[PDB]
């Protein structure tokens, strides 16, 4: 039927997919022990989590995903927090040895001898599911542990089943801030390696989630509690298609065929409208006029991309909520009349539209508003390969005076493989302007 | 190619029953240039 | 085998006169010797197998395991010098419904048993230069009841001092057999 | 059932065997006097093993001492648990030794001999079923020496279906004090390797050395010798009394110790031996406990077997263990050092498992191995005798008691048989 | 429990009554009804109705261990039974459940 | 097929005589002294033989034991009737027509013949029984041979042999009263 | 009727024979005084105990079995146990001399005079019995009095019963571990003997057992009271058709006819599949699909054996517990619809069923799971002659050296004997890849 499986590689990816699986006990009323009240729901698992939990004739709500870390720390101490009684032991893929930001050494080093057994997971998660329709792999650019490892599986999930799809969230690296001075390299090793496998890639900012906290929902002091609630509520509205229905029902495989619009390029840009403090939402009124305009104001993009330098080809609305055609249909069509969108000429709709009609819930002890119309904005621009271009005169510099080479060329590698990156980038780049000369 | 466990752990094992003692889950399933050799 | 060869007359497969008859004489040697001294009341090169355990060492045909012997011959006469040790050997052969059988004949044998596809022999004997009767139609019909065809392989084991090894189709007397087949002491 | 009947001979085995009896009776409870405290039912079950039953609860030790020189005899009847030993147990003779081979195996032995038969056929008959017997005494000690390689002569013909254990201490290699130790030597290990089947081989100079390496204080007395040794062998004899799935017999234990017959020389392994500050300083694991066994500073008996290989080992182990530490214990040290055993023989190792642990400590083990390290042993007496044999020293002695050089011929070429024996199966 | 029968032709009597034993399994409301075994008999003893769910009313309802108290008649696939007593644990367990 | 290997091999001692457009053949040993139990069913299945010159000797030594082996037959039935089974199974007519005529000999060799057949009617009867009609220059017409086999069968084979052929061949007539 | 008689020579087949009755007294509710509750189960010995305890008019359960040792130590403490009552005084068979893991002096020295004590005891109980299938003979081939003492004796009931069947079980060698060299000796000398006499023999190895309690029940230091219950439940499990029914019964009888092809080899190989932890069966769930891949998982046999380096021949399955013929003939078709099995060509079929509805249950102070479907895989392959293969290169290594022949030969054996086994075994593996040749 529809479901799918959840990876989470990187202890940067840890947190956020513990949050975004916390977030999605609640809205099934998901007990912490793993069992429901006296309510009939248990069965041999078919029910709204037939999709995301596996509850069987145990009765215990088991999630399909697998956390995969390479430091014990963190994925210990989940295994001693709150839900650990419901999640599976090896699937907390533990690990006892770091790639200290190292590609190169979480992909040789040691990511083989750990492979096996996480594909022992994903064979065996196999047999319980029936129409298993991708996967959702959570990880980072800079990973200091979810870059190297990632790429491995994702080589080796892709040649064994290349007949499905395999959606990819990173956090996109910070534009002007830089964590890591090795992380434009390991960043760079990753994106050559998934032009060629990835199906669908999503990217996202760190700044800019805080940029919106203090302005509208008034945060100067948020935290990753904050942040991973906010994307796992962007994870759990693409995924409510999944879990409940609406006016039109949609799904990641429609997504695919008409988001990406020729192949090598797959990276569209997420945005979610109706992020507020609760006392605006309280004396202001939310609709879908407002909150249209609001998502396709360009400050409420999470990268930090100006529209205004790019076009626009494709542009994804899911309206999670109460809505009704007739507003919708007559305020996109006040959009296209819009002169300041610059759409390209090659597309003359560019538009997708998801209802449904089940309102997004708020969560106990949380900060964000409560949402009647909802819409998780998804869209591609060329105003993206500025990211790149960012990238790319940063990285030209470090590789001419080839500063921590002696470590990785220390481990075992070379620099044909770091020479094919730039090639690869800006044959990127160059497919994004010839796109983009119409 | 492979479609579930049992063939999963028998056609890429490096584990000689025989052999292999005392030995541990990732020194048990190890695979082949499945994985690079 | 060499079945286009005659089964008529004697088959002399192994015999000490040749100056290299080990051909098909697959040889395993193990904890002992492969040596070829000459004798005092024949005063000939004979064949020295000596090992610390019998089944260590042990000579065979044929020399590849994956081929036959295919002679007919149900009659079979081993020249063997009592060695005062323990000597056995063993054959292989086929009957009527096609299913195998050995035939392992052992001199410290006790007693005599017979299982589906290997019979246990004992042999016991005088000292010296010593012979050997067997009628292979013999022991099929008595142990299983069946009808012999083909000998397949032929193994002997260690402790032994061997001049020559030939099969026979009835109980050829003294009289045909050739000086050589004469021995004289 | 059976049972042991211990002999105490020669004048270090006087103390020897007062050390090792007291030992018993703390281990089982019993106080001085002789009225076992009841505390542990195990121990009251298999007490019965060496010891027979007086009346009043008191438990008559079944052991023989035997002396030449009565004040030695009275000190240990002086002693903490001279009470418990028997008056009828005290056999000697009127006369000193001399220290003197010849005269405690021809001249003063020959009137002794008739009563200790006598004796320990008493006790012999007082018992149902023995395994055997053990004698504790020295190969270079005068009396000992000429006592016991009579009496186990003459033991041989009596019960030659018994286990035939013999304890004797090897002289100091630097000093043997007794200029005469030697000719002593020879002539009591002809018979002995004809007349036994198990020895245990030790020496006090390693132990010297183990006091400087984990006693660490300074001046002991010999009786803490007497303190080190004794564990040693009660540990062996653990086995027989407790319970716990290991084999006990020493025939279940011999004949995987004894490929050959000529094999009778043994020695002895120990575990933890503990500092001043590391009572409370080591954590009591199984690795660190195999890593201490297996040391060759650990050795006590003669030597390091660094110098030849390694025959057969057997550890018995006596504790709260499993047979899954021991295991892999056993794949560690077959992995550490493979060569340096003989490819005569692999899987060289036998374990036995005590559950009982000893009282004072939890984790514990006794270990007897037979390597190719006692080649040094008798070349080191080797030449020793054909220095002295080159110009006769000490002889017109033996001439009086009636011994000639003829005997001392075959005993060194039974003795260099065994040189090339060891040597042979080894290289 | 009991139950009764009647000798239709033989020589001494008019009816047979029989002493059974009940069984509750109380894991997955299955019940089993065996009759002890006596010599000289004259009767086969053992298992009489084996282990199942006994069909309470036509729809297929079964009898659940909430309507069984003491001294209740019911029918297995025609013979009626009665119940007589219980034991140890049954009235403690029944009296934790609570029937009266 | 093993026989056909067997004088291969060469234990058999037989010659022919020579010949251009024709047939022929002669012998070295002297069958009757030979064997009629240890060399019978192994030669027969060189009936089921097809194979030149292999096949030349199939028929040859079937018929010729039959005129210099007459009352010794008796005590080898059961063993004869699988080399003829297995040619039944054969399905070619060249053979069957073969196995007719060397049929039509055997029943009439020497005495009890069929009398002995009796249990091992229903092991040939079958696959005749479903030739009747399927199909004088050199006897080849299989249907004529057919009715041959059954009606001196018949007649040889008793009292109620004859029923036991009406009841496995439906068409099946007498020969002997009607 | 349905009864058997189980023999324990040794004390290393007695500890483990102990715990199959503190097992059995269990699902039978036996009290350790020796009787029921106030319910009512005694009278003439007729019920589920009928077939395996003999509780008479007296109310107590005697259990069928005799316990024959030669050493009074490990006999006397068990004699002062929790069910000694339960257990007849003189069928703990006591001894008073060991065999020195020597096996002709249990065969010669000491067994004359006590086998004929133990004869009495298996007459009175060979007249008590009504159909008296077989016996269940629990040993050991590293006995040092299990090899020697159940030689003679398993001779002298072939030769007065050579009409019923006599069921072998014992420890297997380890075969890169030894506690006693002198065990390749007597071993071989018990196979020898026992070829032409035992009718179906079965072997394990402790070292795969130990493998197995840190690989799924992740116990990495048990003790027998966990090895000697995983064995009691396999005893356990195929005793259950006596015990219990299902949707059809089967019988050691059928078991010897359609397990062993030929005589001599008589050998088949044991493995349960739901070996598993207690929480990890609490939150995943057993099915028949992957019971069946874990029995046939080449690392969940106890025998080091790589079945791939041989080929199947049988292979017997009983299903215990609740179950349906759907699924399991499904997942056993898809079974034979594999290609690395390599069955041999000479059997089409090779699959023996047995069902049983009741469930495997708990053991009070125990380690196991919660079992509902449970599999006791019996099978036999030719991938087991290279055990006999490292026994002659180990064996022929010290014959011709002769080590510790003096001992044998003291006490009055000579060389042919030892001889024998020798083209005896020669004559195993000769005929293993015979029949392995099509
Ligand atoms: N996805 C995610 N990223 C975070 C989080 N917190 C900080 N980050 C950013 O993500 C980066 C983490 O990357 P890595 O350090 O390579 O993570 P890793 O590969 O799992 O290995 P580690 O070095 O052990 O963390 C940091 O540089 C941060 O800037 C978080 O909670 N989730
Ligand atoms: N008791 C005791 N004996 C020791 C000690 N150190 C070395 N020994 C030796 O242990 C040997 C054995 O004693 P015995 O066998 O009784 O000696 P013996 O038969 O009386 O003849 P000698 O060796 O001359 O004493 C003696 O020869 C001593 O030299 C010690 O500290 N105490
Ligand atoms: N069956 C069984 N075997 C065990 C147990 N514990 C250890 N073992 C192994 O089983 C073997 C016991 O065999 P033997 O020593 O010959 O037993 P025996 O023939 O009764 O004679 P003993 O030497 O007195 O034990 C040992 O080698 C151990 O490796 C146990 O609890 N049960």
């Amino acid at each position: 039927m529809r479901e799918c499986i959840s990876i989470h590689v990187g202890q940067a990816g840890v947190q956020i997919g513990n949050a975004c699986w916390e977030l999605y006990c609640l809205e099934h009323g998901i007990q912490p022990d793993g069992q429901m009240p006296s309510d009939k729901t248990i069965g041999g698992g078919d029910d709204s989590f037939n999709t995301f939990f596996s509850e069987t004739g145990a009765g215990k709500h088991v999630p399909r995903a697998v956390f995969v870390d390479l430091e014990p720390t963190v994925v210990d101490e989940v295994r001693t927090g709150t839900y650990r009684q419901l999640f599976h032991p090896e699937q907390l893929i533990t690990g006892k040895e770091d790639a200290a930001n190292n590609y190169a050494r979480g992909h040789y080093t040691i990511g083989k001898e750990i492979v096996d057994l996480v594909l022992d997971r994903i064979r065996k998660l196999a047999d319980l599911c029936t129409g298993l329709q991708g996967f959702l792999i959570f990880h980072s650019f800079g990973g200091g542990t979810g870059s190297g490892f990632a790429s491995l599986l994702m080589e080796r999930l892709s040649v064994d089943y290349g007949k499905k799809s395999k959606l990819e969230f990173a956090i996109y690296p910070a534009p002007q801030v830089s964590t890591a001075v090795v992380e434009p390299y390991n960043s760079i090793l990753t994106t050559h390696t998934t032009l060629e496998h990835s199906d669908c890639a999503f990217m996202v900012d760190n700044e800019a989630i805080y940029d919106i906290c203090r302005r509208n929902l008034d945060i100067e002091r948020p935290t990753y509690t904050n942040l991973n609630r906010l994307i796992g509520q962007i994870v759990s509205s693409i995924t409510a298609s999944l879990r409940f229905d609406g006016a039109l029902n949609v799904d990641l495989t429609e997504f695919q065929t008409n988001l990406v619009p020729y192949p090598r390029i797959h990276f569209p840009l997420a945005t979610y409208a109706p992020v507020i403090s609760a006392e605006k939402a309280y004396h202001e009124q939310l609709s879908v006029a407002e909150i249209t305009n609001a998502c396709f104001e360009p400050a409420n993009q999470m990268v930090k991309c100006d529209p205004r330098h790019g076009k626009y080809m494709a542009c994804c609305m899911l309206y999670r909520g109460d809505v009704v055609p007739k507003d919708v249909n007559a305020a996109i069509a006040t959009i296209k009349t819009k002169r300041t969108i610059q759409f390209v000429d090659w597309c003359p709709t560019g538009f997708k539209v998801g209802i449904n009609y089940q309102p997004p819930t708020v969560v106990p002890g949380g900060d964000l508003a409560k949402v009647q119309r909802a819409v998780c904005m998804l869209s591609n621009t060329t105003a993206i390969a500025e990211a790149w271009a960012r990238l790319d005169h940063k990285f030209d510099l470090m590789y001419a005076k080839r500063a921590f080479v002696h470590w990785y060329v220390g481990e075992g590698m070379e620099e044909g493989e770091f020479s094919e990156a730039r090639e690869d980038l800006a044959a990127l780049e160059k497919d994004y302007e010839e796109v983009g000369v119409d | 190619k492979i479609p579930k466990d049992d063939l999963d752990f028998r056609l890429a094992t490096l584990y000689n029953h025989h052999t292999g003692a005392f030995k541990n889950k990732t020194e048990i399933l190890l695979h082949q240039e499945t994985i690079e050799d | 085998m060499f079945k286009n060869t005659f089964q008529s007359g004697f088959l002399s497969i192994l015999y000490s006169i040749g100056s290299k008859p080990l051909q098909i004489w697959d040889k395993k040697v193990r904890n002992g010797h492969i040596k070829r001294i000459t004798d005092n009341d024949i005063q000939s090169l004979v064949l020295e197998i000596e090992g610390t355990n019998v089944s260590t060492t042990y000579i065979t045909c044929p020399a590849d395991p994956k081929k036959t012997l295919g002679i007919k011959l149900p009659f079979l006469v081993m020249i063997i010098k009592n060695l005062k040790k323990y000597f056995t050997f063993e054959v292989q052969v086929l009957d009527d419904k096609n299913v195998r059988r050995r035939f392992r004949a052992s001199n410290y044998q006790s007693t005599t048993r017979v299982k589906p596809f290997i019979c246990t022999m004992p042999m016991r004997l005088d000292d010296g230069w010593n012979q050997i009767q067997f009628n292979l139609s013999d022991f099929t019909r008595r142990a299983y009841g069946t009808n012999y065809i083909e000998t397949l392989r032929v193994q002997i084991h260690a402790n032994c001092r061997i001049r020559r090894v030939y099969f026979s189709d009835r109980l050829y007397s003294e009289d045909e057999l050739p000086a050589e087949f004469k021995l004289y002491l | 059932m059976r049972e042991i009947v211990h002999l105490q001979a020669g004048q270090c085995g006087n103390q020897i065997g007062a050390k090792f009896w007291e030992v018993i009776s703390d281990e089982h409870g019993i106080d001085p006097t002789g009225t076992y405290h009841g505390d542990s039912d195990l121990q009251l079950e298999r007490i019965n093993v060496y010891y027979n039953e007086a009346t009043g609860g008191k438990y008559v030790p079944r052991a023989v001492l035997v002396d030449l020189e009565p004040g030695t005899m009275d000190s240990v009847r002086s002693g903490p648990f001279g009470q418990i030993f028997r008056p009828d147990n005290f056999v000697f003779g009127q006369s000193g030794a001399g220290n003197n081979w010849a005269k405690g195996h021809y001249t003063e032995g020959a009137e002794l001999v008739d009563s200790v038969l006598d004796v320990v056929r008493k006790e012999a008959e007082s018992c149902d079923c023995l395994q055997g017997f053990q004698l504790t005494h020295s190969l270079g000690g005068g009396t000992g020496s000429g006592m016991g390689t009579l009496l186990i002569s003459k033991i041989r013909e009596e019960y030659p279906d018994r286990i035939m254990n013999t304890f004797s201490v090897v002289p100091s290699p630097k000093v043997s004090d007794t200029v005469v130790e030697p000719y002593n030597a020879t002539l009591s290990v002809h018979q002995l390797v004809e007349n036994t089947d198990e020895t245990y081989c030790i020496d006090n100079e390693a132990l010297y050395d183990i006091c400087f390496r984990t006693l660490k204080l300074t001046t002991p007395t010999y009786g803490d010798l007497n303190h080190l040794v004794s564990a040693t062998m009660s540990g062996v004899t653990t086995c027989l009394r407790f319970p716990g799935q290991l084999n006990a017999d020493l025939r279940k234990l011999a004949v995987n110790m004894v490929p050959f017959p000529r094999l009778h020389f043994f020695m002895p392994g120990f575990a933890p031996l503990t500092s001043r500050g590391s009572q409370q300083y080591r954590a009591l694991t199984v690795p660190e406990l195999t890593q201490q066994m297996f040391d060759a500073k650990n050795m006590m008996a003669a030597c390091d077997p660094r110098h030849g290989r390694y025959l057969t080992v057997a550890a018995v182990f006596r504790g709260r263990m499993s047979m899954k530490e021991v295991d892999e214990q056993m794949l560690n040290v077959q992995n550490k050092n493979s060569s340096y055993f003989v490819e005569w023989i692999p899987n060289n190792v036998k374990t036995a498992v005590c559950d009982i642990p000893p009282r004072g400590l939890k984790m514990s083990a006794t270990f007897i191995g037979n390597s190719t390290a006692i080649q040094e042993l008798f070349k080191r007496i080797s030449e020793q005798f054909t220095a002295m044999f080159r110009r006769k020293a000490f002889l017109h002695w033996y001439t009086g008691e009636g011994m000639d050089e003829m005997e001392f011929t075959e005993a060194e070429s039974n003795m260099n048989d065994l040189v090339s024996e060891y040597q042979q199966y080894q290289d | 429990a009991y139950f009764q029968e009647d000798v239709p032709i033989s020589m001494e009597e008019h009816y047979r009554i029989r002493h059974v034993n009940i069984y509750y399994y109380l894991e997955d409301d299955s019940m089993s009804v065996i009759e002890p075994v006596v010599e000289n008999s004259g009767i086969p003893q053992g298992k009489l109705i084996k282990r199942q769910r006994f069909t309470k009313n036509d729809m297929g309802d079964h009898y659940h261990w909430k309507d069984l108290n003491r001294g209740i008649n019911l029918t297995v696939y025609g013979k009626t039974f009665r119940i007589v007593d219980c034991d140890r644990f049954t009235q403690d367990f029944l009296e934790s459940q609570g029937i009266e | 097929t093993t026989f056909r290997k067997c004088y291969e091999r060469g234990d058999f001692p037989i010659a022919l005589e020579h010949d251009s457009k024709g047939n022929k053949i002669a012998w070295k040993v002297e069958i009757e002294k030979l064997d009629y139990h240890h060399y019978l069913p192994l030669f027969f299945d060189g009936l089921s033989e097809m194979t030149f010159p292999y096949e030349f000797f199939a028929r040859r030594g079937i018929h010729d034991m039959l005129e210099h082996g007459g009352n010794k037959i008796l005590p080898v039935i059961p063993q004869l009737i699988i080399p003829i089974k297995n040619a039944l199974n054969l399905r070619n007519r060249q053979i069957i027509c073969v196995t007719l005529k060397v049929l039509q000999h055997l029943v009439v060799s020497s005495e009890m013949v069929g009398e002995a057949l009796l249990p091992y009617y229903r092991q040939i009867l079958p696959i005749l029984n479903i030739f009747k009609n399927m199909n004088q220059q050199k006897r080849e017409n299989i249907g004529d041979l057919i009715q041959e086999t059954l009606e001196a069968f018949e007649r040889y084979g008793g009292e109620d042999a004859f029923i036991n052929i009406k009841y496995m061949v439906p068409t099946y007539e007498s020969c002997l009263l009607n």
